[PDB]
């Protein structure tokens, strides 16, 4: 079918032993350790790779090498548990070849207070969001060009516009910021981090501090980035409702990053302190009021050294029993949003946000010859773990006794499911134990008349007895169940060590 | 042959029949446990299932063939012998637990047979 | 699933951190149509590690107690006034709250003094597939002379895929900390059976 290549997470237990990630293959039916040279083993001591973001370009295919005005690199970065964001350029040339997988370009969540949780970190339109579970999310501009695009853990062979990725509401700092903030173009000193402000002083590598600061006062678990606007999020809590907020830009702020932006193409600068001495100066903040508002905003930025102090605003939220929700994710209906969520007690729902707070579709206690095994496999559900969209009607989550295909539109009655048609709902019954993560790779789509679908696919998932399993599954026409087979699994034989979360690097 | 005749004279006592031992549900499960030992071994779960170093390959997915082909007689002598009936009607057993692992044995069990 | 040696293994969700979960039976002795006897039906010994965190292992000693609806009842006013009960009771509003959270407790109820009315004409517990109790920590096992385990845990279990689910609840702390547990598998299909019994 063709070699996977991916990269999973393994944290350690035990103090002062390193923690960090391997890359595995998945060729022929056979699972394999690549063998790679990674980072210094000081770096990786207490502090295990919590995020990982992969970033590629969409449409054009990557460099094989390392003169060109528009980039085709890739890009790798990895959220630590200390607050350190590790850039490494040309990942899978490094892989093929062999090389060193050393950091490129270091970032640091410097408003701070070797315990700090990632709640997320995702790229959106040259945004990277770091969010914190303790509720405070740092917002880095990267110069990259329009079609980069985060790659997840989802292969598809056909490409549905069912997500808002492939391309007049905005207000003046809006226009003025993406008229600013611009891809330059490669060339020295031209690099990714170029709109970034370095630490005035991880060997001799220059550290930056991020461009902004939030900090909301709930903490968050779930974090997302809307795709329709590039300024506006979306997080949920444990037993607390969805929240969609925008991010409030003032003037100041604008205009003092694109007087820096003007400034430094007008002239590596590693400390401007330096540079400010020699045009007589002191500080970079008397040199850009020279060639230069509000008093308060001002004063944050020159105390925190070019991060701005920003206050976001709640534009939705959802409307005893509580709720556990685990997974959502954001749908174009084929404004014109759906939001759809699972919920850890068996539960899925769906939202559309500019109509109605309350959900308009909701499917609670799931578990509550053929349709014998139906009805045993359903009464076997316990608790789900993850969700994707094959399409936008399709959904595919994944239990820890399971694996369900619901069609949300074709759903008619509500707790009373024999009534329904045969392809609506399609369940495969496997005891997955506990997993961790997943990685759906879609090998034979088939679609057909009314919208029916039968499909055949892989399923890479870590579990907490510390197994990397890899499984090959199908879904049929007009068939209740399904079937799955196990292709093959790995053991990791340590009583310390853990298989976390892992992040697809390639398919054929 | 006798610890066989042993077992279908245990298995087969009900809530009627509870004369020759009295319907106990330990005996019960001992016999199934016998049973489920005399067909469960790595080979049959790599063959059902499938299609120091730090990652070391699982017992079940690493000569199979004869053992499989041991085990798949040694289900066709217990069916000869007639203990699936008996498992049946453990399936339709009082206790949960005699009903769930003689549900687990029988599904094994007509797994192997096809 | 509750033999006396049977392991269990998963996570906490600890605030917003995560940690590693393993459970031991040692004695499981579960009563039947008549127990006025405060004896405990379930013993073993919990372990917690940390998984995002360095924190180090604390393994406990705990006693558990399962819910059967002729004298230990789902809300803690049935329970008796004892010294060694008295730790296991909060709240009815409490218990209501944390036990309509399990969606088997709904469909257990759908088929305060009306939920009790209720409970009075169930059936056996044993031939339920869900099994609800509480558990309790009592000391630490390795030496118990040499305590933030002053909650207790809302267990259910599900007989026939064997696996735990459950809250843990104390007054100053934080509030509905999830377990999901899983029974944990050997590295050989064939078992054997050892035995003990008390003099």
């Amino acid at each position: 079918t063709g070699r996977i290549q991916f990269a999973v997470s393994t944290p350690c237990n035990t103090k002062g032993k390193p923690s960090g990630y391997r890359l595995f293959e998945f060729k022929n039916d056979r699972l394999a350790l690549v063998p790679s040279e990674r980072g210094c083993t000081k770096v990786d001591v207490n502090a295990n790779i919590q995020a990982f973001c992969y970033l590629r370009p969409n449409g054009r295919d990557t460099s094989i090498s390392p003169t060109h005005i528009l980039d085709s690199c890739d890009y790798m970065v990895l959220a630590k548990s200390n607050g350190f964001i590790e850039i490494i350029s040309n990942y899978q040339y490094k892989i093929k070849n062999g090389l060193r997988l050393a950091p490129s370009y270091i970032l640091r969540c410097t408003p701070e207070d070797s315990d700090y949780m990632i709640a997320g970190l995702e790229y959106s339109q040259g945004l990277l969001y770091c969010c914190m579970c303790s509720g405070r999310i740092y917002v880095f501009v990267m110069n990259l060009p329009t079609d980069y695009i985060q790659y997840k853990n989802m292969y598809n062979p056909m490409f549905p516009d069912c997500f808002f990725k492939v391309h007049t509401h905005s207000s003046e700092e809006e226009k003025l910021f993406e008229g600013s903030t611009r891809y330059t173009g490669r060339s020295c000193s031209k690099h990714i981090c170029y709109f970034l402000l370095p630490i005035e002083p991880y060997q001799g590598l220059p550290i930056y501090r991020p461009s902004m600061y939030l900090h909301i006062e709930r903490g968050i678990s779930t974090f997302h980035i809307n795709p329709l606007d590039r300024f506006c999020f979306m997080t949920v809590s444990p037993r607390s409702p969805l929240f969609i907020r925008k991010i409030i830009l003032p003037l100041t702020y604008v205009t003092f990053l694109s007087t820096f932006i003007s400034l430094k193409n007008s002239i590596e600068i590693l400390s401007w302190d330096n540079v400010a001495q020699q045009n007589g100066f002191g500080s970079l903040f008397s040199w850009i009021s020279n060639k230069f508002i509000n008093s308060t905003i001002w004063d944050d930025i020159v105390k925190y050294s070019g991060t701005g102090m920003l206050d976001s605003g709640i534009v939705w939220k959802q409307r005893r029993r509580n709720t556990f929700m685990v997974d959502f994710e954001i749908v174009e209906k084929i404004k014109k949003m759906d939001i759809v969520c699972i919920d850890h007690f068996v539960t899925l729902s769906a939202f559309r946000p500019r109509y109605y707070d309350e959900p308009i579709i909701k499917i609670d206690s799931l578990s509550n010859d053929e349709t014998a095994q139906f009805k045993q496999a359903l009464g076997n559900l316990c608790s789900f773990k993850k969700l994707f969209m094959l399409d936008d009607s399709l959904c595919f989550i994944l239990d820890t006794h399971g694996v369900l295909l619901i069609n949300r539109f074709e759903i008619k009655n509500t707790k009373n499911l024999l009534r329904n048609s045969k392809d609506t709902i399609r369940i495969i019954p496997h005891d997955f134990g506990l997993i961790n993560d997943t990685i759906v790779i879609i090998n034979d789509i088939d679609v057909g008349t009314d919208n029916v679908c039968a499909l055949t696919f892989h399923l890479v998932v870590t579990s907490m007895a510390g197994e990397i399993t890899v499984l090959k599954g199908e879904f049929f026409k007009n068939c209740r169940l399904g079937r799955i087979k196990l292709c093959d699994s790995l053991k990791l034989n340590r009583k310390d060590r853990f298989v976390d979360k892992l992040a697809l690097i390639d398919y054929d | 042959d006798e610890i066989l005749n042993i077992m279908s004279e245990i298995l087969v006592e009900t809530t009627t029949d509870s004369s020759s031992y009295g319907n106990d549900s330990n005996l019960k499960l001992a016999c199934l446990w016998v049973l489920n030992n005399l067909l469960w071994n790595s080979s049959v779960s790599h063959y059902t299932q499938y299609a120091g170093d730090e990652f070391v390959r699982t017992p079940a997915a690493k000569s199979n063939v004869q053992v499989t082909r041991a085990t798949v007689e040694r289900c066709r002598k217990l069916v000869e012998v007639g203990l699936y009936d008996l498992v049946r009607k453990n399936i339709t057993d009082e206790s949960l637990s005699v009903r769930e692992k003689a549900r687990t044995l029988l599904y094994h069990m007509d797994l192997l047979l096809k | 699933y509750l033999r006396p040696r049977m392991q269990f293994t998963g996570y906490q969700i600890s605030g917003y951190k995560r940690y590693q979960v393993t459970v031991n039976l040692k004695t499981v002795d579960l009563p039947k149509k008549d127990c006025t006897s405060l004896s405990p039906h379930l013993s073993g010994f919990l372990s917690i590690r940390g998984l995002t965190n360095q924190h180090p292992e604390i393994s406990t000693y705990f006693e558990a107690y399962a819910v059967n609806h002729k004298e230990l009842g789902f809300l803690s006013s049935s329970w008796k006034d004892e010294p060694v009960l008295n730790e296991f009771k909060a709240t009815d509003q409490t218990d209501l709250e944390h036990w309509i959270n399990f969606p088997s407790f709904r469909q257990l109820f759908l088929m305060i003094s009306r939920i009790f009315s209720q409970e009075k004409q169930f059936d056996n517990y044993l031939n339920e597939r869900f099994i609800f109790m509480k558990w309790k920590e009592k000391f630490l096992v390795p030496d118990a002379l040499l305590a933030s385990y002053d909650g207790f845990y809302y267990i259910v279990h599900d007989q026939v895929t064997g696996n735990i689910q459950g809250f843990y609840y104390h007054q100053d702390a934080e509030k509905f900390q999830q377990l999901e547990l899983v029974p944990s598998l050997k590295n050989k299909v064939e078992s054997s059976d050892c035995s003990f019994e008390f003099a």
